[PDB]
């Protein structure tokens, strides 16, 4: 492996970003280190800081993914979504340019998403209930 | 998802040199090899060799390693993920056996075991 | 003409039908230690990727090609035949970091 | 299904309520969208609204029910709590009439899936010392 | 068991005091209960409780260690950071004197389990890729 850094592959393959996914979860909440102008303005940010993290964990938590870098799921995908190859995507297109092409379907798939652990809870508690 | 045009159909005779383009468009240029591929009159399609638009390296058939002047240029970026490059063909001993019409070709993918597959390619160029 | 991948010389076919082009050769360019990709080539024309790695159709292409590598030879099938299918078919073996060793061609006719 | 919405169950049976969860879970702490009166008086309820929420979740995190929205634990349920049938619960009073009921012994209940989680990882961790 | 309180261990053995983590866990981030001195310096006190909270968090979800109150890894003891006895540490020193001998060491332990969960959710994705 090579320590590309923050975001160093941003211009590479789906394929080799995904396997340095640690390297941007730490800088996302950096850390730690009073009534001026940056003063306010640095607490303003620092709340925001959290907020942003927080939604991406709650977002996270109620899909079962809570925890995890790569997380696999029941949703299975639509053609509609992206009637794409498995090949021409993770060994071609980068992150960027496929947040593009996601855009309009990426809040359907947020719903799917949640329901779909619902629906694995919910039978989970069936299968405990003997 | 983009045009890799060519230049004419230029004529000359053997002994000589002949240069031929490849400007490209709708594609980031650096992200992929560019092979040039020939079918002439006397066999049918031969692969010549391709080259890498970032790497800058190249690697040909042995049949020709010794007659191939094969370079490109570097992209002007139009936006993020389109860009507008440039690759360039030359021989060096010329005879009428190399007849036949030539191309340029973009490869397939950016990783794995198909890189520089050509994918894309050009519209044609008739030699002598 | 010295391609050492032999195919299938030529052969012939009809509408609704389905067709099989043979692509070997010897141990040095064949075949379960290479990939096999073919390629649509209209005479002296512009060519298009039909196959890449033994069986992976390229974006775009219909799902009536097909693909097949046994340790001896790879074939390519035409299922249901269309009649703009009147071409020449080429294959080539390689790998990650070396070049295409095409094939000698296979001239498809659907008169039908 | 019927999508009944934010809070939309509070008058509906305990199991009915109990199968929609995640919309509750997404409102909890909504999201994104500089010294005047609403200025400073925003930013004291935006910070509010994470420590209430990271409550929630630590307390989640402390029992084993971290990513959690139905959770089974170990601690058996105490007749002195609710001498109530399971089927005059869930498909009878509401979360509500439930709070009422249940506020006195829930601080109790809160200490007994504490230790009942620190004596299962403490067990697991002689299970995996071999 | 003895209800020693918060931090009634700090001088007693590791093997005691890891006992009693859910006691210190729930007072990390305490809880719930405008413009004048306090004031503001309160709200500076109450940002910077969740910040240190949440990357303690955050480290303990990027080691596979979320929810965990004693986790264990991949990683193997090196040597060179302490090459003590098993019995020499649980049954003696305190965990005081524990992070003193590992203060140095402490930063690359800290990046080796980070690789060690991401080479782990990449093995588990080909694991279930079929
Ligand atoms: C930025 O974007 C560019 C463009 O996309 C990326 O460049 C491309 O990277 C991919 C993957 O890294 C390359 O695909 C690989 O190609 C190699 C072929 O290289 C071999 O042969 C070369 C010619 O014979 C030779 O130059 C190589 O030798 C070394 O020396 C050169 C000196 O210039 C050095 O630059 C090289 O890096 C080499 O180290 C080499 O011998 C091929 O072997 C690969 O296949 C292997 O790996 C795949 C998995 O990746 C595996 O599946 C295979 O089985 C096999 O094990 C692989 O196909 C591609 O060629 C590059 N160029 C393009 C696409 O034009 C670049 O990586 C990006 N960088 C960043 C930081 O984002
Ligand atoms: C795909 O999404 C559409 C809505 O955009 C939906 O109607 C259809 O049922 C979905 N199909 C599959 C297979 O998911
Ligand atoms: C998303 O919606 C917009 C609506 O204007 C549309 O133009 C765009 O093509 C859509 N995205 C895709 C990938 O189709
Ligand atoms: C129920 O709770 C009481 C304290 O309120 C306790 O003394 C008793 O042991 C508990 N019984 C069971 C069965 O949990
Ligand atoms: C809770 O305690 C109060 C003490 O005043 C008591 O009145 C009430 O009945 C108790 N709750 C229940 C459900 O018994
Ligand atoms: C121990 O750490 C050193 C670096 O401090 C490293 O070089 C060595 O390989 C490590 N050995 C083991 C067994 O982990
Ligand atoms: C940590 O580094 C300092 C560097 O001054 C050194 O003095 C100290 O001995 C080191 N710690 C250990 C446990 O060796």
């Amino acid at each position: 492996a090579v320590f590309l850094g923050f975001l160093g592959a941003a211009g590479s393959t789906m394929g080799a970003a995904s396997m340095t996914l640690t390297v941007q979860a730490r800088n996302l909440l950096s850390g730690i280190v009073k009534l001026t102008v940056w003063g306010i303005k640095q607490l303003q940010a620092r709340v925001l800081a959290v907020e942003r993290y927080l939604r991406d964990q709650q977002l996270l938590g109620i899909w079962g993914c809570s925890g995890k870098l790569i997380c696999c799921t029941n949703v299975p995908w639509n053609s509609s979504w992206s009637n794409r190859n498995l090949s021409e995507i993770w060994d071609n297109m980068t992150w960027l340019q496929w947040d593009k092409e996601i855009s309009n379907y990426t809040q359907i798939i947020y719903g799917l998403l949640e329901e779909s652990q619902n629906q694995q809870e919910k039978n989970e508690q069936d299968l405990l209930a003997l | 998802q983009g045009q890799l045009v060519q230049s004419g159909a230029t004529t000359t005779k053997p002994g000589s040199s002949v240069k031929i383009s490849c400007k490209t468009s709708g594609y980031r240029f650096n992200f992929y090899h560019i092979n040039w591929i020939r079918q002439t009159a006397g066999r049918g399609p031969e692969w010549m060799g391709w080259i890498s638009p970032y790497s800058g390296d190249k690697n040909l058939a042995p049949a020709f390693q010794d007659r191939v002047n094969m370079t490109t240029d570097t992209e002007v970026p139009v936006t993020s993920f389109t860009s507008t490059g440039a690759a360039y063909m030359e021989i060096r001993n010329l005879t009428s056996d190399d007849t036949g019409t030539y191309f340029c070709a973009k490869g397939l993918l950016r990783d794995g075991s198909s890189t520089w597959l050509p994918y894309l390619w050009g519209q044609g160029t008739l030699l002598t | 003409s010295q391609s050492v991948l032999t195919q299938s010389a030529s052969v012939s076919g009809s509408l609704g039908q389905s067709v099989t082009i043979s692509c070997t050769g010897p141990n040095s360019v064949c075949c379960s230690h290479k990939s096999i990709s073919w390629y649509q080539w209209p005479p002296g024309r512009a060519p298009t990727l039909i196959i890449y790695e033994d069986n992976e159709r390229a974006p775009g292409i219909s799902p009536r090609f097909s693909g097949y590598k046994s340790y001896w030879s790879a074939y390519l099938t035409i299922s249901d035949l269309r009649p703009e299918d009147e071409t020449t078919y080429y294959c080539c073996s390689y790998t990650h970091n070396s070049g295409c060793v095409f094939g000698t061609g296979t001239k498809v006719s659907v008169l039908g």
